[PDB]
This record gives structure tokens, sequence and C-alpha cells, in this order.
């Protein structure tokens, strides 16, 4: 029962979500009406539990964020070894 | 490409590019014209 | 000799401060061979210090009793380059920045969603308006004369 | 002396700013148009309208006491 | 003419194992509130005093210390389980005051027969300045 | 000896002030000054705690429901003890 | 024969209400209630949101000023 359960190509790699700030939630993607929105955009950025109610997407985002953190740590270690 | 250029036009990326260019200009000016306390050209 | 200040090129304490700086730099220099990179860096620092002191002496700065140059902002024509000329240059640059920002805000004021043009800067219009601040004093003076600078609400 | 006198002027101007803002917005502002009905000293007006902590003129006095202490220091 | 339902003291209580958030001396010297509802199925709910209880099928009676606790529990029952609820206030003298639906209809929806209390026939900015109410007990908003 | 809750004539008729009340202070009564034909009322201000949730949901330019803090009791101080 | 009361819809109006967030602002009329018992019939929409993130309100005839 413990197998490799993996779905192929769930998210399309594109810069469309880069061009729209705050795409992850609904109350924020409508656009800024006040300056507070900007702060909100940096407050709910990594709150994956509030973006979606599905545990699968949250877990996948967690896994890839961990990978990015490991990449940053390896970059920092490379910098220390170079210096 | 249009979406990537829109991302390059967002506030932090554009601010980073502008302030990096400004900081580089100021640093090069301070290298070529160091220790400036007055304006002696006139 | 304004406010009892000797000129920096005729001040004994200024030369004394230069002597202490050069002595400390030579004491740091004595730890390395002259052909090494740290020695070259220290020598460049000493040459920069000598050039700085010579320039401060020749610029006409008035040095106080402590050996440091004192700026005079009262408007004396001998010292217009300490405050007044850099002040005019700063005012020109700041008026440039403010006029460009105000022009950009005015240009994107009558749009469907103007805020979208603030989080995401529309670069072609901004680059078009960047050089409009070169003639900012003339434009600002005329706008004030035509009553366009202020808003009567 | 020049630098410390300009710091003194900064402290005087800032404390005056806080106290004058409190005095002139004591009767009301755009956030709380009916502040005069709530007296001189009241805690807040709730978390509505974004949040209304330290909105009374008494709170302006309380904030300005810190700046007065800093200026006299 | 809606009549208030009388409290039934013999109403069974939800199955609870005991908590420190329940009643205190205020329930003895002063009033305490009692919420009664009708569960159509034996299920489990969350107490407003911390912890979880198991309501039994049929009528259920729960005594709490504050009206806010009673209203929060009733709102949870109405929103999540769809149960009609009524709570009362009980004094140490034994008096019972039927509190929440004052006319049998929920306060959010309009019902004829209600009288206006605290109604001011003016905009909020037309209030009288305090200087005009000085040395009198009347407040600007009470006028 | 209670917080003073006042309803003004600028009330649209939205019941959000009533739904946002945790102590059942406000209710909806019939009226004729708006499209909704109803206005809020505060007959049970003795149970008002002062949380100001009611005026945190009022959508007018300024609040048609106003809670003025006043003399405080055991049920106005939110005391369960 | 009875003409509609209030400003025509879509027209610009000044508010002149001291307690309003848009006291000196200019808004657009979107609807006027023709019921004579309605105290605040003039529905005005503004471009800027207030502190409650609401850009629409109801105002009476005396708290309405036409602009050219
Ligand atoms: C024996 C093999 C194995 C190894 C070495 C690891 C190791 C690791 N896992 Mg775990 N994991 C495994 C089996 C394994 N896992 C299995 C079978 C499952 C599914 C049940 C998981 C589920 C899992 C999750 C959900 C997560 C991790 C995470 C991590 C990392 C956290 C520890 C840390 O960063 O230290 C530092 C450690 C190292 C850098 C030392 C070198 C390890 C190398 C680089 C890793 C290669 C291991 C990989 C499993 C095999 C290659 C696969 C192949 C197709 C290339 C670490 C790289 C967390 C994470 O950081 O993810 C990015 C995380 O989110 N693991
Ligand atoms: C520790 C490292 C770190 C990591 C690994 C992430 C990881 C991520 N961020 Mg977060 N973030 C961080 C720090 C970090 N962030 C910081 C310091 C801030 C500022 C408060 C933010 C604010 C932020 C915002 C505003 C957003 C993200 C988003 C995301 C996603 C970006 C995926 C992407 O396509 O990148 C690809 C990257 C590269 C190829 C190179 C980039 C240069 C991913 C969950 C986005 C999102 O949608 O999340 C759900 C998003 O909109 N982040
Ligand atoms: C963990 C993070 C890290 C940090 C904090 C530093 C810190 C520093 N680095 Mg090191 N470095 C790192 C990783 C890191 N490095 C790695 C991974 C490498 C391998 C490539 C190096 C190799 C390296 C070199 C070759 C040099 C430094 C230098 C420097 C200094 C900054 C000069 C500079 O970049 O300004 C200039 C900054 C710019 C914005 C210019 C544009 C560069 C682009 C935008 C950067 C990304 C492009 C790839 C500073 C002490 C300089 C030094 O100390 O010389 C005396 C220098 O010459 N670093
Ligand atoms: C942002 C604007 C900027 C500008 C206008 C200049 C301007 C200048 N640079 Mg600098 N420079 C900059 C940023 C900038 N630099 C940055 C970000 C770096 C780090 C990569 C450098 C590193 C650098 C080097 C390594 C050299 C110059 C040199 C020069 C000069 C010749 C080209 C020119 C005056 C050259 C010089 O020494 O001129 C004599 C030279 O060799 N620059
Ligand atoms: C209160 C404001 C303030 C002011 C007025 C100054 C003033 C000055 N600073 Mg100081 N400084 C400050 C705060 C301030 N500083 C702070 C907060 C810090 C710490 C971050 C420093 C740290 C500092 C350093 C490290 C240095 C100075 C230096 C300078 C001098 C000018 C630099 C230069 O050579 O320009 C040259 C001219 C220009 C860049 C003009 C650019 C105009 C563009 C090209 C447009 C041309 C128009 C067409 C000048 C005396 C330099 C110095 O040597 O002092 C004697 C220097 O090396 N400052
Ligand atoms: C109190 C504020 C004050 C102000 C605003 C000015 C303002 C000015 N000064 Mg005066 N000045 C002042 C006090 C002041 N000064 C004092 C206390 C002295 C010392 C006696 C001077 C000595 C002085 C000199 C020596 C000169 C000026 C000149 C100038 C002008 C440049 C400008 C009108 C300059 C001038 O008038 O030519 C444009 C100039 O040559 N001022
Ligand atoms: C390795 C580093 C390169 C990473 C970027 C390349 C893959 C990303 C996706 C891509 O190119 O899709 C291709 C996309 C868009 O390409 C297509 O465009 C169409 C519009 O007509 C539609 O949007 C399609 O859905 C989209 O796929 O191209 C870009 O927008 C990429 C812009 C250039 C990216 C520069 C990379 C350098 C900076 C990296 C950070
Ligand atoms: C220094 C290296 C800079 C590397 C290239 C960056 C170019 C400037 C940053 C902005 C950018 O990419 O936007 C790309 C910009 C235009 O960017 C426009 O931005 C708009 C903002 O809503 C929209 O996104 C448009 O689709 C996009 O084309 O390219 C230009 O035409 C810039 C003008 C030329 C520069 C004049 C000086
Ligand atoms: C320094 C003294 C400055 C005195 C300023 C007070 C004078 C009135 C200011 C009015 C103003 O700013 O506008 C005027 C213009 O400004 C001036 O005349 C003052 C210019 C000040 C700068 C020059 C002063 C002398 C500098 C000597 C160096 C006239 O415009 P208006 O109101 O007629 O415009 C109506 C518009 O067309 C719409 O109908
Ligand atoms: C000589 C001198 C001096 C003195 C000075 C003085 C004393 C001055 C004064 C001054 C003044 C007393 C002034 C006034 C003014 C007023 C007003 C009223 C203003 C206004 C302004 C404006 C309006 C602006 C605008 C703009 C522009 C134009 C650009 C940018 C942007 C903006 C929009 C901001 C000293 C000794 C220090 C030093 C030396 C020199
Ligand atoms: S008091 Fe507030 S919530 Fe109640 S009807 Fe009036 S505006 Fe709506
Ligand atoms: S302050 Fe709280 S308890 Fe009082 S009326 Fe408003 S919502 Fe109800």
């Amino acid at each position: 029962e413990v197998k490799i359960l993996v779905d192929r190509d769930p998210v399309k790699t594109s810069f469309e979500a880069w061009a729209k700030p705050g795409h992850f939630s609904r109350t924020i993607a409508k656009g800024p009406e006040t300056t507070t929105w900007i702060w909100n955009l940096h407050a709910d950025a990594h709150d994956f539990d509030s973006h979606t109610s599905d545990l699968e997407e949250i877990s996948r985002k967690i896994f890839s964020a961990h990978f990015g953190q490991l990449s940053i740590i390896f970059l920092w270690l490379s910098g220390m070894y170079f210096h | 490409m249009r979406d990537f250029k829109t991302y390059l036009s967002v506030a932090p990326v554009l601010s980073t590019l502008w302030f990096g260019s400004l900081a580089g200009l100021l640093i090069e000016i301070n290298r070529f014209f160091p220790d400036a306390l007055t304006f002696p050209f006139f | 000799d304004i406010a009892g200040l000797t000129p920096c090129k005729e001040s004994k304490q200024f030369a004394k401060r230069e002597k202490q700086a050069l002595k400390k730099l030579q004491a740091s220099l004595k730890l390395y061979a002259d052909d090494s990179a740290p020695a070259l860096a220290i020598k460049a620092t000493m040459e920069k210090t000598k050039k700085r002191f010579d320039n401060y002496g020749k610029y006409g700065l008035l040095c106080g009793s402590d050996g440091l140059p004192h700026l005079i902002v009262s408007g004396d024509q001998r010292h217009w380059g300490e405050f007044i000329t850099p002040g005019i240059l700063f005012l020109y640059i700041a008026g440039w920045i403010g006029w460009v920002g105000r022009s950009y805000l005015i240009a994107i004021r009558d749009e469907k969603k103007p805020t979208q043009k603030e989080i995401i800067i529309d670069v072609p219009l901004a680059s078009s308006l960047l050089f409009r601040g070169f003639s900012w004093p003339v434009a600002a003076y005329r706008e004030l004369l035509n009553g366009e600078l202020v808003d009567n609400n | 002396d020049f630098l410390v006198h300009h710091a003194i002027a900064l402290g005087l101007h800032t404390t005056t700013l806080i106290l004058v803002k409190g005095a002139l917005d004591a009767r009301g502002s755009k956030l709380m148009p009916d502040k005069k009905d709530f007296g001189y000293s009241f805690p807040c007006d709730g978390p509505g309208r974004g949040g209304t902590c330290d909105i009374s003129a008494w709170d302006a006095f309380y904030l300005a006491v810190f700046w007065m202490l800093n200026t006299i220091g | 003419g809606f009549t208030p339902p009388e409290l039934d003291p013999n109403t069974p209580s939800p199955i609870f194992a005991g908590s420190t958030g329940g009643l205190l001396r205020k329930a003895q010297v002063e009033e305490f509130y009692v919420i009664t509802w009708e569960s159509p199925k034996e299920q489990i709910f969350e107490m407003p005093t911390g912890g979880a209880a198991i309501m039994r099928e049929g009528p259920n009676l729960l005594k709490l210390a504050r009206k806010e606790q009673c209203l929060a529990l009733g709102t949870r029952l109405r929103s999540k389980y769809k149960i009609k609820y009524q709570f009362y206030r009980v004094f140490p003298s034994g008096e019972v005051q039927y509190l929440h639906p004052k006319d049998g209809v929920y306060p959010e929806k309009v019902n004829p027969g209600r009288q206006g209390v605290g109604l001011n026939m003016r905009s909020i900015g037309k209030n009288v300045s305090p200087i005009e109410v000085k040395f009198t007990g009347k407040q600007p908003y009470d006028l | 000896m209670s917080h003073s809750v006042k309803i003004y004539d600028t009330c649209i008729g939205c019941t959000q002030c009533v739904r946002a009340c945790p102590t059942d202070v406000l209710e909806m009564i019939p009226w004729d000054g708006c499209k909704a034909k109803q206005i809020a009322s505060a007959p049970r201000t003795e149970d008002c705690v002062g949380c100001k949730r009611c005026e945190s949901a009022c959508p007018t330019d300024f609040l048609s429901v106003r809670v003025y803090l006043w003399h405080e009791t055991t049920r106005s101080m939110g005391l369960g003890y | 024969k009875p003409p509609p009361i209030g400003p025509k819809r879509g027209s610009k109006v000044r508010i002149m209400r001291k307690e309003s967030y848009w006291y000196k602002g200019v808004g657009s009329v979107v609807a006027v209630d023709q019921d004579p018992k309605t105290r605040y019939p003039v529905v005005v929409r503004f471009n800027k949101v207030n502190y409650a993130n609401v850009s629409t309100n109801n105002y009476a005839l005396d708290e309405i000023q036409e602009v050219a």
C-alpha cells in the first residue's frame, strides 16, 4: 500500500501568476484599494492553509518550499566555502 | 514575455533595479571623486 | 578668519591630525612586506589621505581650534561651495524627483484602476516623464502662475 | 551646540505637533467625526474602521509626554 | 400573542466529564443562565467553557455563567446542527426570566409588535455639542 | 447603569448589526424610512458588553448604531465570576 | 405627471455632510428612491473606499450639491 503516488503535470509553469500579485487568495487578488493590501500581500504569502482547503496542494507547496530552503542553504554553504 | 516584463515592472523589482543603479553610480562617483566636503568647481 | 577660525591650509592642528593619521597608517604598514597586496592597499590609503588633506587645505575651508574644518552656512561668498551651491544642486534634483512623481501620478489619475499603475509601474510613461523634470523650475513656476500647481478642492 | 540645538528644535516641533494634533482633532476627525461625544479620555472606538487605538486627545497627551521627556533629557 | 415556554427543571443534561470553566460563586449570589434545546440525534458538540460534551437525544439543558456563553453555544447549534434553542436567566431566589427570543422570532428578522428603544430621528452628526449639555445630567446622545 | 446603544435614522435596514451581537442587545423592528422597511433597536442594553461588533458591521458613511461606554456592571464587564 | 425627485442618475454630486468620509468629495448618483417616506434616497457611489472599505452611501436632498 506504501507506493509512489504521484500525479503528472498538476501546475503549469508560467509567468502569468508572476504578473498578478496576491494570486493565491481571493480577497487580495482583486487589487489594492488601500496601502494595507501591500502588507497583507506579505502576510498571507506562505499561509497555504488559508489559500486552499485541500491538504494535497498544501503538502505539495510545503515540499517545494522545503526544497527551496534547502537550495538557499546549499547556496549559503557554497558561499562560505568560496569565501 | 509580456507577463515577465509585467513582473519586472512590479514595485520591488523595479525599486531594486533603480536603487542598485543609483547606488552603483554613487559608489563610482565616490571612487572617482573621493572625500568631497565642498563644491569647488565654481 | 570668520568666527575666529584659521584656514585649514594655515592650521598647525590640521597638519598634526594628518601626521597622526599617517603615523597610524605606517604602523599598520610595518607588519607586511612592501610588495604584498595589503601593503599596496595601505599605501593607496595613505596617498588618498594626503590628497584629502591637501584638497581640504586648498579648498578654502576654515579649520577650528581642534584641527577640523568648519562649514559656514551664513551665506558668505567665500564659502558658497560648502552649503549654498550643493544646496541648490540638491534642490534641483529633489524638485526633479518630485515633479516626475507628480507628473506620473497626474497621468495615471484618470484611469479605470489607477492603483494597478502604482503597484506595477508602467515603465514607458515613466521613462517618457523622467526628463520632464530637467526643466522643473520653469514648469513649476508657470503652473503656479496659471493656478495649476494647487487644487482648490 | 548647533547640532544639539537643532535636535532641541526637532523635539519642540514634534511635541508641539502631537499636542496640536490632539487639540485640533479632539472634537473629531474623518475616522471619528463624533469624538466630542465620547469625552476627553476614552480608550478607543473598537477594532472597526481598521482599528482605533489611541484615538482620543488624552492619548495624544500620553504620547507627547514621552517626546517632552526626551526633549528635556 | 406569543407566550414564553416555561422552564422544565427535569430536563436531562448533556454527557460531560467535568471542567473547571463552569459555574462559580457568581451563580450562587447572583444570576446564572440556562440554555435548553432539542437534539434530534445523539451527537458531540464543543462546550463554550472548554472541552467537548455529548448531547443526548431529545431535550437538553445546560447551565452556564454568562449570557454570552449561552448565545455563542446557541449560535453554534443553529449554524452547525440546526437546533432551536432558548435560554433563560435564573436568580438565587428561583425567578426565571425568558431571555433570548423576546417574541418567539429571532431578532435578526423583522417581526411586528416590537417597540423602538434608543431610536434617534437624526443623523449621527446632528448631535448637540457638550457645551450645550453642561451642568445638566442629560448626555448629547440621550437627547 | 449600562452602555448606551443608540440607533439613528441613517440605518439602511441590513440586519448585520443584529447578527453581530454576542449578547442579544439589538433587534429588528418595522419602519418606513428606508427600502428595507425596518430599523434596528436596542431594548436590552443592560446586557451590552461594549464589544462594538455591531458598529464594526454597519455599512453607512458613519455608524447608524453607536455604542457609548458608560457605567459598568458585572454583566457589562464580562465577568463570569 | 409627477416628475422624479432628486438628481438624475449618473450625475456628479457634492456631499456636504460633516460626518461623512467624502465630505468635500464628489460622487456619482446611481439611484434615487421615489418613496416620499425614504429619508435618504440619493444613492451615491464614490471612487475611493472609506475606512470600512465601502464606496457607496445614501444621502438626503439637503446633503447633496450639484456641480458643473
Ligand atoms: C533514505 C532516503 C531518504 C532520505 C535521505 C531523505 C532525506 C530528506 N528528506 Mg525524506 N522521505 C523519504 C526518504 C528519504 N528522505 C521517503 C521515502 C519519504 C516519503 C514517505 C520522505 C518524505 C519527506 C518529506 C515529505 C520531506 C522530506 C524531507 C527530507 C529532507 C529533510 C532533512 C534535511 O533536509 O536534512 C539535510 C539532508 C541532506 C541534504 C543530506 C543529503 C540527502 C540527499 C540530498 C537527498 C537525496 C534523497 C532522496 C530521498 C533520494 C533521491 C531520489 C532520486 C529520484 C533522485 C532530507 C533531504 C523534507 C524536505 O526538506 O524536503 C525537501 C520534506 O519536506 N522527506
Ligand atoms: C538664503 C539662505 C538661507 C536662508 C533661507 C531661508 C530663510 C529660506 C526661507 C524659505 C521660505 C520661508 C520658503 C517658503 C516656502 C513656502 C511655500 C508655500 C512653499 C511651497 C512649495 C511648493 C508648493 C512646492 C511644490 C513642488 C515643487 C515645485 C517641485 C517638487 C514637488 C512639489 C509638488 C512638492 C540660509 C541662511 C538658511 C543659508 C544660506 C542661504
Ligand atoms: S444599525 Fe447598522 S446594521 Fe442596523 S440597519 Fe442600521 S446600518 Fe444596518
Ligand atoms: S457593543 Fe456588542 S453587545 Fe453591545 S450592542 Fe454592539 S454588538 Fe451587541
